[PDB]
């Protein structure tokens, strides 16, 4: 019925040794390249992509919806340019969640003039639990998350009224 | 015991290892003696369905 | 009345995961829908038969 | 290892895979950083690898055991292969199916 949209990992203070600026033509806004508002595309800084490890404790009484993604470059040159490793992984765990992702490199049809893909993932973090994110690259980090408040009688309808 | 506890075996579910036949299975509202070593039980719900005809 | 209301229905429930909510809700819809229908049929059959029974005797 | 189901009954076989909290534990227990577990039958095939990650503790334990199972049909064979991380089946259940039973939740 409602939610609080809040920062889990504020852009400025959470990743001091990664580049948190990164845009794409396919998310262009008012003519400028841009990106998703609740996510951050992390790339290397000064030639490095330091092993990343972050966590968040759900200190709210509410369930928290956390979204993130994994980048799958069109080629090796792009993987080397952005993360500077050919063997990246992303690992996300919580007390009742565990998934490990790896990037895939492939020739792909263009969609929205972009070759390459970002897969999107999510989980609901229960009150009191901890979510841990680890990566060598290819992580589109969560920035904002939603503290959910459930109710009854609502739903999603499709209409042009 | 949870169903997972019973089937995997659980040090505290020892009293169940000798019972081979039954008419129905009774689980309490909030069993505690389940997967004592934490982890994901694959297809757990599906196993519960299989064991409901045994 | 006894012969028509023959129950072969199994109501033993099923567990679902956190990512099987759509299936859980479909299962719930099915059980509630069948319950609403049979409740309707049982009440309607009894009211109609009680009314006809009293007319029969009169 | 392998087992042939020489019973007239279906056999429920359960096993698990261990996922240590770190490299030091993987090296201490299995002595390899590249373990796999492979389980097959005529109509089953799954390959598992361990994952190493920092995890919240559950029941004061960091690290996890995932549990898996399959029903082995009469006359078939189940084969287990591993370099490490296997929580081996010991006991199994030869099942006999019937009708009308189920699982209920009650504190009566
Ligand atoms: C928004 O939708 C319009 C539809 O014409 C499309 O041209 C534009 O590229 C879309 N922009 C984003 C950021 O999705
Ligand atoms: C380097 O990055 C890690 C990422 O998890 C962070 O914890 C650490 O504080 C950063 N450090 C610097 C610039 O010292």
């Amino acid at each position: 019925s409602s939610f609080e949209r809040f920062e889990i990992f504020p852009k400025e203070s959470s990743w001091p040794n990664h580049t948190v600026t990164g845009v794409s033509a396919s998310c262009s806004h008012n003519g400028k390249s841009s990106f998703y508002r609740n996510l951050l595309w992390l790339t290397g800084k000064n030639g490095l992509y330091p092993n990343l490890s972050k966590s968040y404790v759900n200190n709210k009484e509410k369930e928290v919806l956390v979204l993130w993604g994994v980048h799958h470059p069109p080629n090796i040159g792009n993987q080397r340019a952005l993360y500077h490793t050919e063997n990246a992984y992303v690992s996300v765990v919580s007390s009742h969640y565990s998934r490990r992702f790896t990037p895939e490199i492939a020739k792909r049809p263009k969609v929205r003039d972009q070759e390459g893909r970002i897969n999107y993932y999510w989980t609901l973090l229960e009150p009191g639990d901890t979510i841990i994110f680890e990566a060598n690259g290819n992580l589109i980090a969560p920035w904002y998350a939603f503290a959910l408040s459930r109710g009854f009688g609502s739903g999603i309808i499709t209409s042009n009224a | 015991c949870s169903v997972a506890g019973w089937i995997l075996g659980n040090p505290e579910c020892e009293l169940l290892i000798s019972k081979e036949s039954w008419s129905y299975i009774v689980e309490t509202p909030n069993p505690e003696n389940g997967t004592c070593y934490p982890g994901y039980f694959a297809d757990y719900e599906e196993l519960r369905e299989q064991l409901s005809s045994v | 009345v006894i012969e028509k209301m023959n129950t072969q229905f199994t109501a033993v429930g099923k567990e679902f995961n956190k990512l099987e909510r759509r299936m859980e809700n479909l299962n719930k819809k099915v059980d509630d829908g069948f319950l609403d229908i049979w409740t309707y049929n049982a009440e309607l059959l009894v009211l109609l038969e009680n009314e006809r029974t009293l007319d029969f005797h009169d």
